[PDB]
């Protein structure tokens, strides 16, 4: 079958018998002037992407959703198993990022929709995908906003991540369920101070609660891994939920964030040499 | 599946 | 109000235990959660803390009857040595401070969940303790 995308924008889904395709006009296919049919409607048989495109009487695009030994295409983005959308938050303020990878440099469309839930869905808003990286392989990345978030809550319906990737005539679409508990990863202990002690190999490490991380403090607790590593791999690591240790110093230390009551993903770390 | 410092507040109580 | 710190100090206890019980990361709602307007906020925390509490009360007392349930009292048996049974009992512990088989993929779900439940009520103390 054959349904809208946008207007006057259709996908065309297929599994060589070919889908029947009705075009009614409100014919030509691309650049060529080759009269391909007579008629108000034109009957196609969509077969292959040489069958696809804007078809224009004397006006109207067709995408193809290809279908190999019945599973839909996912050429367009390169899994990160079945993986290619990644999501994460900084907090939980309802806000998140989404990124997605290709091989692809031209010709590319992404339209990035989300909601809470899939019956009766609350809305997220959602920026525009832009590119953000290119790697020896390029990036993408969207920006979402729950509409009216509780960042206190215990979530029981998962936000949906819904992308589509439109390659030229090609079209496939994406998708991803997560609670932003499960996606948090927070920024680094900031303003990573180290004091010497006299005569002492000790030292007073102290930093303060990332600036983008939920507040009250009191409330979303983090807790803080503070590290201390030579140059070649002892593991010597104090766990607290103070924003200070005492540690000592050879001749570096780290220190990492994860969410204090619920085991999410730990931040990058933050680091000053002894 | 991790180890259960992977959880720092685990880790500060029971490492 | 409640012994503030020392809910602090078990809510906090929950956490640590309901992850050993379920150490793993990643990705038809038949329990309670602590909804938006459960009144579990910092806000609704100043507020009226009382309705808050009530709601983690029904909450604990709901994992409590899961946890002594055929769910986990069944085949495949608990193991002796097993954070399921020391969590059990401090869910029972913290709501009297107040006043292919089937069974295996429920535990996961039940023990999931619960993990989310006890950290917005470990926040809750956390708050309350730092703030009253
Ligand atoms: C993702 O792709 C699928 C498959 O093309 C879409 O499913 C079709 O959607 C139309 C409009 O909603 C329906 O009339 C068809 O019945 C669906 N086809 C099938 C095979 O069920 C789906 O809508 C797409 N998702 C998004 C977010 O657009």
């Amino acid at each position: 079958l054959i349904w809208e995308l946008k207007k006057d924008v259709y996908v065309v889904e297929l599994d060589a018998p070919g889908e029947m395709v009705v075009l009614t006009c409100d014919w030509t296919l691309d650049q060529s002037s080759e009269v391909l049919g007579s008629g108000k409607t034109l009957t196609i048989q969509v077969k292959e992407f040489g069958d696809a495109g804007q078809y224009t009487c004397h006006h109207s695009l067709l995408l193809l959703h290809k279908k190999e030994d019945g599973i839909w295409s996912t050429d367009i983005l390169k899994d990160q198993n079945k993986t290619f959308l990644r999501c994460e938050a900084k907090n939980y303020s309802g806000r998140f990022t989404c990124w997605w990878l290709t091989t692809i440099s031209t010709d590319l469309t992404f339209s990035v929709k989300s909601s809470r839930g899939s019956s009766d869905p609350q809305g997220v808003t959602c920026g525009a995908a832009t590119l953000s990286a290119e790697r020896v392989e390029y990036e993408y990345s969207v920006e979402c906003q729950e509409d009216s978030a509780c960042p206190a809550a215990e979530e029981s319906l998962p936000i949906e991540v819904m992308v589509d990737a439109v390659h030229k005539l090609k079209y496939e679409n994406y998708t991803s369920s997560f609670f932003i508990r499960d996606i948090i990863k927070p920024d680094p202990p900031k303003n990573l101070q180290l004091k010497p002690l006299k005569n002492s190999r000790q030292v007073e490490v102290s930093w303060e609660y990332p600036d983008t991380w939920s507040t009250p403090h009191s409330y979303f607790s983090l807790t803080f891994c503070v590290q201390v590593q030579g140059k070649s791999k002892k593991k010597d690591r104090v766990f607290t939920d103070k924003t200070s240790a005492t540690v000592i110093c050879r001749k570096s230390i780290s220190v990492r964030a994860q969410d204090r009551y619920y085991s999410s993903s730990w931040s990058e770390w933050a680091s000053v040499p002894c | 599946t991790k180890s259960f410092c992977y959880f720092g507040t685990w880790c500060q109580m029971y490492g | 109000s409640p012994a503030w710190t020392q809910c602090q100090q078990l809510s906090q206890k929950l956490c640590t235990l309901a992850w050993s019980a379920h150490p793993l990361v990643g990705h038809t709602n038949d329990v309670p959660h602590i909804q938006c307007g459960d009144g579990c906020d910092p806000q609704g925390l100043r507020d009226n803390s009382q309705f808050c509490l009530q709601r983690i009360h029904q909450g604990l007392i709901f994992y409590e009857k899961l946890l002594g349930s055929d769910i986990f009292t069944g085949e495949p048996s608990l193991l002796p040595d097993s954070p399921v049974g020391q969590l059990h009992a401090s869910l029972l512990g913290l709501s009297q401070l107040l006043q292919p088989w089937q069974r295996l993929l429920l535990r996961f779900k039940i023990l999931r969940s619960l993990q989310a439940f006890v950290a917005v009520a470990a926040r809750v103390f956390a708050h309350g303790a730092a703030t009253l």
